[PDB]
C-alpha cells in the first residue's frame, strides 16, 4: 500500500533537490490533503528543502548518514523504511528521483500532478507505461493569479486486465475400412 | 519446554477433529521435530537438518482449516491464516505476502524472538496454481507471480522489525529475524489432482477378455488415489517443482465416512446437533435427535459430496417446516426427530406441554 | 443400399450408417443364417459395448432362421461372460440357435413381439467315411444334444425330460406359448 | 419482540406471489439471524453458525424481488451485489471486498451493525466456470469470483479501505467479520434442466426397450429444478467448495397462468396500477376487464420471459391509445376488453 | 464494450457519458436516456459450445441486465471539478430509459 | 486487427496513428484521410453459418460499422507528450475519409 | 512467428530485438541487417505469417515498445522505418531440386 | 527463470546474487560461475 505523490511537469521534470520552479499553492494543496495523517517517506536532499517538519505526519528521512535531528523519525535503508511506517492503511513516498525510483516497483497507486509549465530540470520521474496503470480520478483546473500556469490532477492503480484465447476448435477424421 | 509430546497433542486434536489419524501424526511429528530445534536454535550441531513444511491436501470438508485453527489454540507461538487468493504480485493493488510477516509480529507482540518462532498457515494453496499456457501477453498476478514469492519466504529472508507499538522515534532496532526458522504449512483441497493422479497409476483397460474392465464401484476414491499422490502429479496441476520440494512432508486427508459424520453430528464441542439445540431452547422447546435419524443425515450427505458441511443441508431441511411455525404455535414442550421425518414421510411429533 | 442419418452433437454433427447410428445405443441386429463370420461381428460388438459401458444393458434383436451351433456358442458363451445384461427381443422368427440365444438373454429381459413364431428343434448332422469315424462322429453330436438341452432347461425352467420330450421333433410356439415354457418373459405390444 | 416467520411471510406477500419454498427459508433464516444477534451474549459453550441460502429459480420469478423485498422491513444493514462486475484480486474489475464497504456505508459505519448484516450476491450464475473440466485459462471473471468468495460466506476478517462507510476522518484499516454475515445468492441457472434431466432420466435411445416422451409428457423445468444436488450444480460450473458454503437451496417455480393474473392486480405495485397511474396524472380513468387479465397472461406465457412479458403485451395493447389520447379532449375513461388484447377492437373511450 | 476484467471497454463508461452531457449532475444523468447501437453483434454463437467465456458477446449481455434494470454502478469520479477524491459516484440506473438497436442479420430465416 | 478483448489490435489504434502524424491536434485529425490496406482478409471464408466468432473476420467488421460512419472513439491515452492517461482522447470520424483497399482473389468467379 | 490475434509471438516483436542490439539507436538500426530463417515450411497447406512479414520487408513504421536503455526515454514508441533495412531471408528449401 | 526485466521472473536477479558473493568485486564477479538447471523443460515442442 504504497504511494508516489508527486508534482510531475513536462517531461517528468520533478526538480526536487532545486525549489519548486513554479511554486503552485493548490499544488501543495493537493500534497497536503492527500500526505495528511499518514507517513511521508522522503529523502534527505527534500528533508533540506522543506526544512520544517511537516505537521500531523510521520516524516521518515531515508539518509544514509546518521540522524542530523529529533522531530522526525530518520532510517537508512529502503527496507526497513517500509516498515518503520508500520500497519497504516496508506504509505507516501514524496522524496527526490532515488526515492522514487526505489519504491515505485513496490507501488500500488500514484497521486500524479501533471503541470504544464516547462523547465529544463535536471532530476525526473521514472518512466511509467499508461496499459498497466488504470486510471481512478482525473481532475483538470486552469491557470489563475496564484497559479502561474495550469495544473492538473490524477491518481492511478496498479491493475491487470486479461485477454481472451484464438478459441480453436478440434475437427474429426473419418476412416473407412478401403 | 517441550512439555507436549506428540501423542499429547494428538489426544488434544481429536476433541475438535474426528478422524484423519495419519494427518494428525504427521502434523504432530513435525510441529514436535521443528519445536526440538526451536528449543535450542542450531542445537551445536553441525549437520543442518531440512525443514517439515507441511501440506495439507485433503477434499471439501474433510477438516485442513479446522485443524489448522484447533491447533493454533493450543499453541503457544504466535500463528496467523493467510488466505492465497487474495495475495498479488509485489506492485499490483493486491496485498502482498510481506504483510503476512507484519501480521504475525501483532500476533507476536513485536517480539522478534516469537516473531522468529510462528506458524503461518496459508490456505487455498491450490487456487494459485499457474493453468495459462503460454500467455505471453499478460502477468500472472495472481498465479505463478505470487508462487516466486512465497519461494524466498520460505528458502529465507530479511524480516526486519519496526517498533509498531513502542513509539516510532528516531531509532533502528532492526535485527532482520530470518523466515527460515518458520514452519509454513499450506492448504488446499486440489480439486482434480485425482484425474491426474489416476493417468499416472492407469492400469489401462481393453474391449478384449483379457482386459482390465472394471465398473464404477469398483474403482479407487480420491481419498486412495490422493494417498499415492507424488511431486510430478503437483507439477501438472500447475506448481513449480523448486515449490514443491521446499515442503518435503505432504499430509492427505481421507473422505469422511458415515461413522465419522455420526460421531461430528453429536460429539463435537460445537456439533450440528448442540446447535440448532441451543437455538430451539433459545425459544423455550426441546429438541431431541433419535439416533436412527442420525445415520439416516449421514447416509444423504454422504451423496452431497461436500463433506462435513453436507450435513447442515440435510438438517436446515427437515426442520425448515417446523421452524416456521413452531415460534408462532404455542403449547409445545418437545420436538422429537426420527428416521422417517429425514427420509420424508412423517412430520416432526410435538411433546404438546 | 443402407441409409445414412446425421447425429448431432456438441462437437457438430456426424453421418453414420443405420445400424451404426443404432450400435452407439447398445442395439445389435442378429439376422440371417448363423455363421463364423457374422459370429465373431457379433462377438466384437459386445466387446466394444463393454468397455464403453459394462453397467448399461445390451439389446440383441433376433430376427434369424438358425444357423451353425459353434457359431451361436461364440455368441452365448460371449453374453454370459460380459457383465453387463443382455435383454434380447425376437422379431418374426427364432429357430433353435435363434430361440437358444433368445432364452439366454438376462433372465426379466427378454421378449417377444405378439406375432413372432420360435421354433426348436435338435441338432442336425452328418458324417460319411468309416464306421470308426461315424462313432467319432455320432458320440460327440449326441453330446451337443444334451448339453444344449441341459442350457435350456437352466434358463427356461423346465425339466430336462420335458426338453428331451419337446426337441425331439421340431415345435413352433407362439409369444403367448413361450412365456409359459420360459424362453421369454413378457411381450412388448406397445410404448406403454 | 422479534417477529414470527408468518409475519414477515405476510410482508413478502405483499409484492410477491406464488413462491412458498422461497418464503419459508428466508423467513427462518432472517428469523434465526435475528435471534442469533439477541443472543449475541453465546449462553452455551456451542458457537451457533450460520446458513447461506442459494435462490435457483426461472427468469421473471421474483429472484431479485425477494431481496428488495426483504430490505423494506429488516433493520439491520442490507446491501445487493453484482456478480458480473466482481473480478479476482489485482485485475482492473472490483474487489470483494468492495460489498463490506458497501454494507458499511449503509450501517453508518458501525462495524458491530455491519458485522450482522444480510448481503444479496445477484447473478451468481454468471461467474459459473464453463464446465467442471479444469480451465485453460484464469477465469478472471468465472473461477477466479468464486474462489475469492470462499473465505468470505465461511467467515474472515476484511480490510476494508480506511475512511469508509460513513466515517470521513480515518486512516486505519478497518476489520469487520464475516463470520455472522448471511450472504443470499441468486441465480437463474439457464441450461440445469438439461444436466439434471440427463441425470433423473437415463435409457433415452433408439430400440424397443428405450424411453420417448414427446415433450409433452416430460417434466418442466419447475420440476426437474425442484430436484437439484450438488452434483449437478457442479457439472453447471460450480465448484465443490463454493456449494458447500451454500447449504441451503431454495428453489422458485415457474409462474403458471393463475399466478400471472393475480401479479397483475394484487401486488403493492402491480403493473396494471402502474399505468392508471400514468392515465390518471394526466386527467384519465383505465380499468381492466377480468377476462382481458386472463388473455394477457396466456399470451406472456408464450415468451417465456415470466412476468417480464406482461409488460410488453399491455405496452402494444395501449400503444395506439396513449400515441393520440394526450391530445384527444374531453375523454375522462378508458376500457380494455378481450378483444383490445387481441385485436379484433379497439378500447372503447368513454367521453365526458 | 467488453466483460469486466478485460482491456476492452466496460459497461459503466456508458454512465460516464451520460454524466459528462448532464454537466456531472447525477440527478440529471439519473433521469436520462441512453441508446445502444449495435445491440445484434454482442449474441451468443449458441451452435457453438459453452467452453469459453464469450466476453463480447455473451458476456456483455450479462453485464447490462442489471444496469438496463436497475442498480447502483461505480463511475470514476472524473470531470472538470470532482469533490470526491476517491469516492466514486453512485448512480441508479433504476429510472434511465434504454433504446437497443440491430439489424439482426438472418433472423427472418429463424422466423 | 481484432474484435475487442483480444490479443490482437484494436480499430481505435488508426486513429492514433492520424494522430501521430496531426502533432497530437483531435481538430486536425478530424479532417483526414485514412487508407486501411487488405481489407478482403477481414472477409468471412464462406462461413455465412457464424459457426464461431470471426474475431479476425466479420468481428472486425461489425467494429468499423460506426467508424467509417462515424462515432466518438475513445483513443488511447497516449503516445507523445500528453501526461494524463484517463484523458482518453475523444475523436470525431464522421469527417474522416476512408479509402478501403483489397484483392479479392476469386471476386472474377462470383461475377 | 505467428499472426495477429493468436497466441503465437507477432512479427513486430523482431523490430525490438532488433533495436535491443542496436544500442538504443535510430541510425545503427537504420542501417542494420536482419536475418530471417528457416522461411521454408510455412508455405501453403502458413500463409497468413507470410503476409504480415510481406510488408515489413518492403517498408514499414513500427511502434518500438520503449523498453530498455532508461526504459526509452523518447515518448514516442522510437518509431522506425523498416524501408532501409536489409533483409536476408534465408532458409533450406528441401524438395527444391526435384522441382527443378 | 522468464523474460529479462519483462513479465515473469527477472533474470538479472541471477548477476545479483551472485554481486554479494564476490563482495561487490567486479573481478571475482567475472570469475564465478551460474549453474543453470531444468533447461530441458523450457525447451520448445513456447
Ligand atoms: C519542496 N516541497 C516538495 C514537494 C512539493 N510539492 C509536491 N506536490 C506533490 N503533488 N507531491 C510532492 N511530492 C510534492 N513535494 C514541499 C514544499 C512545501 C511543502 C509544505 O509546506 N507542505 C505543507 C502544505 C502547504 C502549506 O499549507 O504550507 C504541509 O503541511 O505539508 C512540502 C513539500
Ligand atoms: N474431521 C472433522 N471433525 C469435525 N468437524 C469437521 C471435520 N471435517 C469438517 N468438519 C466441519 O466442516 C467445517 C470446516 O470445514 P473445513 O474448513 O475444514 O473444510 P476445508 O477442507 O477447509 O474446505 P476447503 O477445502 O473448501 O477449504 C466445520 O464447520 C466443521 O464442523
Ligand atoms: N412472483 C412475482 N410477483 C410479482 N412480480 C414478479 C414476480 N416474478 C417476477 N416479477 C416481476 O419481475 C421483476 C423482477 O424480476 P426477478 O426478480 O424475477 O429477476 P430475475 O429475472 O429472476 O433475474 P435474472 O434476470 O437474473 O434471472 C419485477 O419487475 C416484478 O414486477
Ligand atoms: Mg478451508
Ligand atoms: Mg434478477
Amino acid at each position: 500500500m504504497i504511494s508516489l505523490i508527486a508534482a510531475l511537469a513536462v517531461d517528468r521534470v520533478i526538480g526536487m533537490e532545486n525549489a519548486m520552479p513554479w511554486n503552485l499553492p493548490a499544488d501543495l494543496a493537493w500534497f497536503k490533503r492527500n500526505t495528511l495523517d499518514k507517513p511521508v517517506i522522503m529523502g534527505r536532499h527534500t528533508w533540506e528543502s522543506i526544512g520544517r517538519p511537516l505537521p500531523g505526519r510521520k516524516n521518515i528521512i531515508l539518509s544514509s548518514q546518521p540522524g542530523t535531528d529529533d522531530r522526525v523519525t530518520w532510517v537508512k535503508s529502503v527496507d526497513e523504511a517500509i516498515a518503520a511506517c508500520g500497519d497504516v492503511p496508506e504509505i507516501m513516498v514524496i522524496g527526490g528521483g532515488r526515492v522514487y525510483e526505489q519504491f515505485l516497483p513496490k507501488a500500488q497507486k500514484l497521486y500524479l500532478t501533471h503541470i504544464d509549465a516547462e523547465v529544463e530540470g535536471d532530476t525526473h520521474f521514472p518512466d511509467y507505461e499508461p496499459d498497466d496503470w488504470e486510471s481512478v480520478f482525473s481532475e483538470f483546473h486552469d491557470a489563475d493569479a496564484q497559479n502561474s500556469h495550469s495544473y492538473c490532477f490524477e491518481i492511478l492503480e496498479r491493475r491487470g486486465s486479461h485477454l481472451g484465447l484464438i478459441e480453436v476448435e478440434k475437427p474429426l477424421y473419418c476412416v473407412e475400412p478401403f | 519446554s517441550a512439555l507436549p509430546t506428540p501423542h499429547e497433542i494428538r489426544n488434544h486434536l481429536d476433541d475438535y477433529v474426528i478422524g484423519q489419524e495419519q494427518a494428525k501424526k504427521v502434523l504432530a511429528v513435525a510441529v514436535y521435530n521443528h519445536y526440538k530445534r526451536l528449543r535450542n536454535g542450531d542445537t551445536s550441531n553441525g549437520v543442518e537438518l531440512g525443514k517439515s513444511n507441511i501440506l495439507l491436501i485433503g477434499p471439501t470438508g474433510s477438516g485442513k482449516t479446522l485443524l489448522a485453527e484447533t491447533l493454533a489454540r493450543l499453541l503457544d507461538v504466535p500463528f496467523t491464516m493467510a488466505d492465497a487468493t487474495t495475495l498479488t504480485e509485489a506492485g499490483y493493488v493486491g496485498e502482498d505476502v510481506e504483510n503476512i510477516i507484519q501480521k504475525l509480529l501483532q500476533k507476536s507482540d513485536y517480539d522478534v524472538q516469537k516473531a522468529q518462532r510462528g506458524i503461518v498457515y496459508i490456505d487455498e494453496i491450490d487456487k494459485i496454481s499457474r493453468k495459462s499456457d503460454n500467455p505471453s501477453i499478460t502477468r500472472d498476478v495472481s498465479g505463478e507471480g505470487v508462487q516466486q514469492a512465497l519461494l524466498k519466504l520460505i528458502e529465507g529472508t530479511v524480516a526486519a522489525v519496526p517498533p509498531q507499538g513502542g513509539r516510532k522515534h528516531p531509532q533502528q532496532e532492526f535485527l532482520q529475524v530470518d523466515t527460515s526458522k518458520i514452519l509454513f504449512i499450506c492448504g488446499g483441497a486440489f480439486a482434480g489432482l485425482d484425474k491426474v493422479i489416476s493417468h499416472r497409476v492407469e492400469t489401462g483397460s481393453g474391449i478384449g477378455f483379457g482386459a482390465t474392465v472394471k465398473a464404477k464401484s469398483d474403482k479407487a476414491s480420491e481419498g486412495e488415489l490422493l494417498a499415492q499422490v507424488e511431486p510430478e502429479d503437483l507439477i501438472k496441476f500447475g506448481l513449480i517443482p523448486e515449490f514443491i520440494g521446499r515442503l518435503p512432508v505432504v499430509a492427505t486427508l481421507n473422505e469422511l465416512s458415515e461413522e465419522a459424520l455420526i460421531q461430528i453430528l453429536k460429539e463435537p464441542k460445537n456439533a450440528l446437533t448442540k446447535q440448532y439445540q441451543a437455538l430451539f431452547n433459545l425459544e423455550g422447546v426441546d429438541l431431541e435427535f433419535r439416533d436412527e435419524a442420525l445415520d439416516a443425515i449421514a447416509k444423504k450427505a454422504m451423496a452431497r459430496k461436500t463433506g462435513a458441511r453436507g450435513l447442515r443441508s440435510i438438517v436446515e431441511a427437515a426442520l425448515l417446516d417446523t421452524m416456521y411455525d413452531l415460534p408462532s404455535m404455542e403449547d409445545v414442550e418437545k420436538v422429537v426427530i426420527d428416521e422417517s421425518v429425514i427420509d420424508g414421510q412423517s412430520e416432526p411429533l410435538l411433546i404438546y406441554g | 443400399l443402407v441409409p445414412m442419418v446425421i447425429e448431432q452433437t456438441s462437437r457438430g454433427e456426424r453421418s453414420f450408417d443405420i445400424y451404426s447410428r443404432l450400435l452407439k445405443e447398445r442395439v445389435i441386429f442378429l439376422t440371417g443364417q448363423v455363421e463364423d463370420h457374422m459370429a465373431n461381428l457379433i462377438v466384437a460388438q459386445m466387446l466394444f459395448l463393454e468397455a464403453e459401458n459394462p453397467e448399461k444393458d445390451i439389446y440383441l434383436y433376433i430376427n434369424s432362421p438358425g444357423g451353425v451351433i459353434t457359431a451361436g456358442m461364440s455368441i452365448y458363451d460371449t453374453m454370459q461372460f460380459i457383465k453387463p445384461d443382455v435383454s434380447t427381443i425376437c422379431m418374426g422368427q427364432a429357430a433353435s440357435m435363434g430361440a437358444f440365444l433368445l432364452t439366454a438373454g438376462a433372465k426379466g429381459k427378454r421378449f417377444c413381439l405378439p406375432n413372432s413364431r420360435v421354433m426348436i428343434h435338435q441338432p442336425l448332422g452328418g458324417y460319411q467315411g468309416q464306421a470308426t469315424d461315424i462313432e467319432i462322429h455320432a458320440r460327440e453330436i449326441l453330446k451337443v444334444k444334451g448339453r444344449m438341452n441341459e442350457l435350456m432347461a437352466l434358463h427356461t425352467g423346465q425339466s430336462l425330460e420335458q426338453i428331451e420330450r419337446d426337441t425331439e421333433r421340431d415345435r413352433f410356439l407362439s409369444a403367448p406359448e413361450a412365456v409359459e415354457y420360459g424362453l421369454v418373459d413378457s411381450i412388448l405390444t406397445h410404448r406403454n
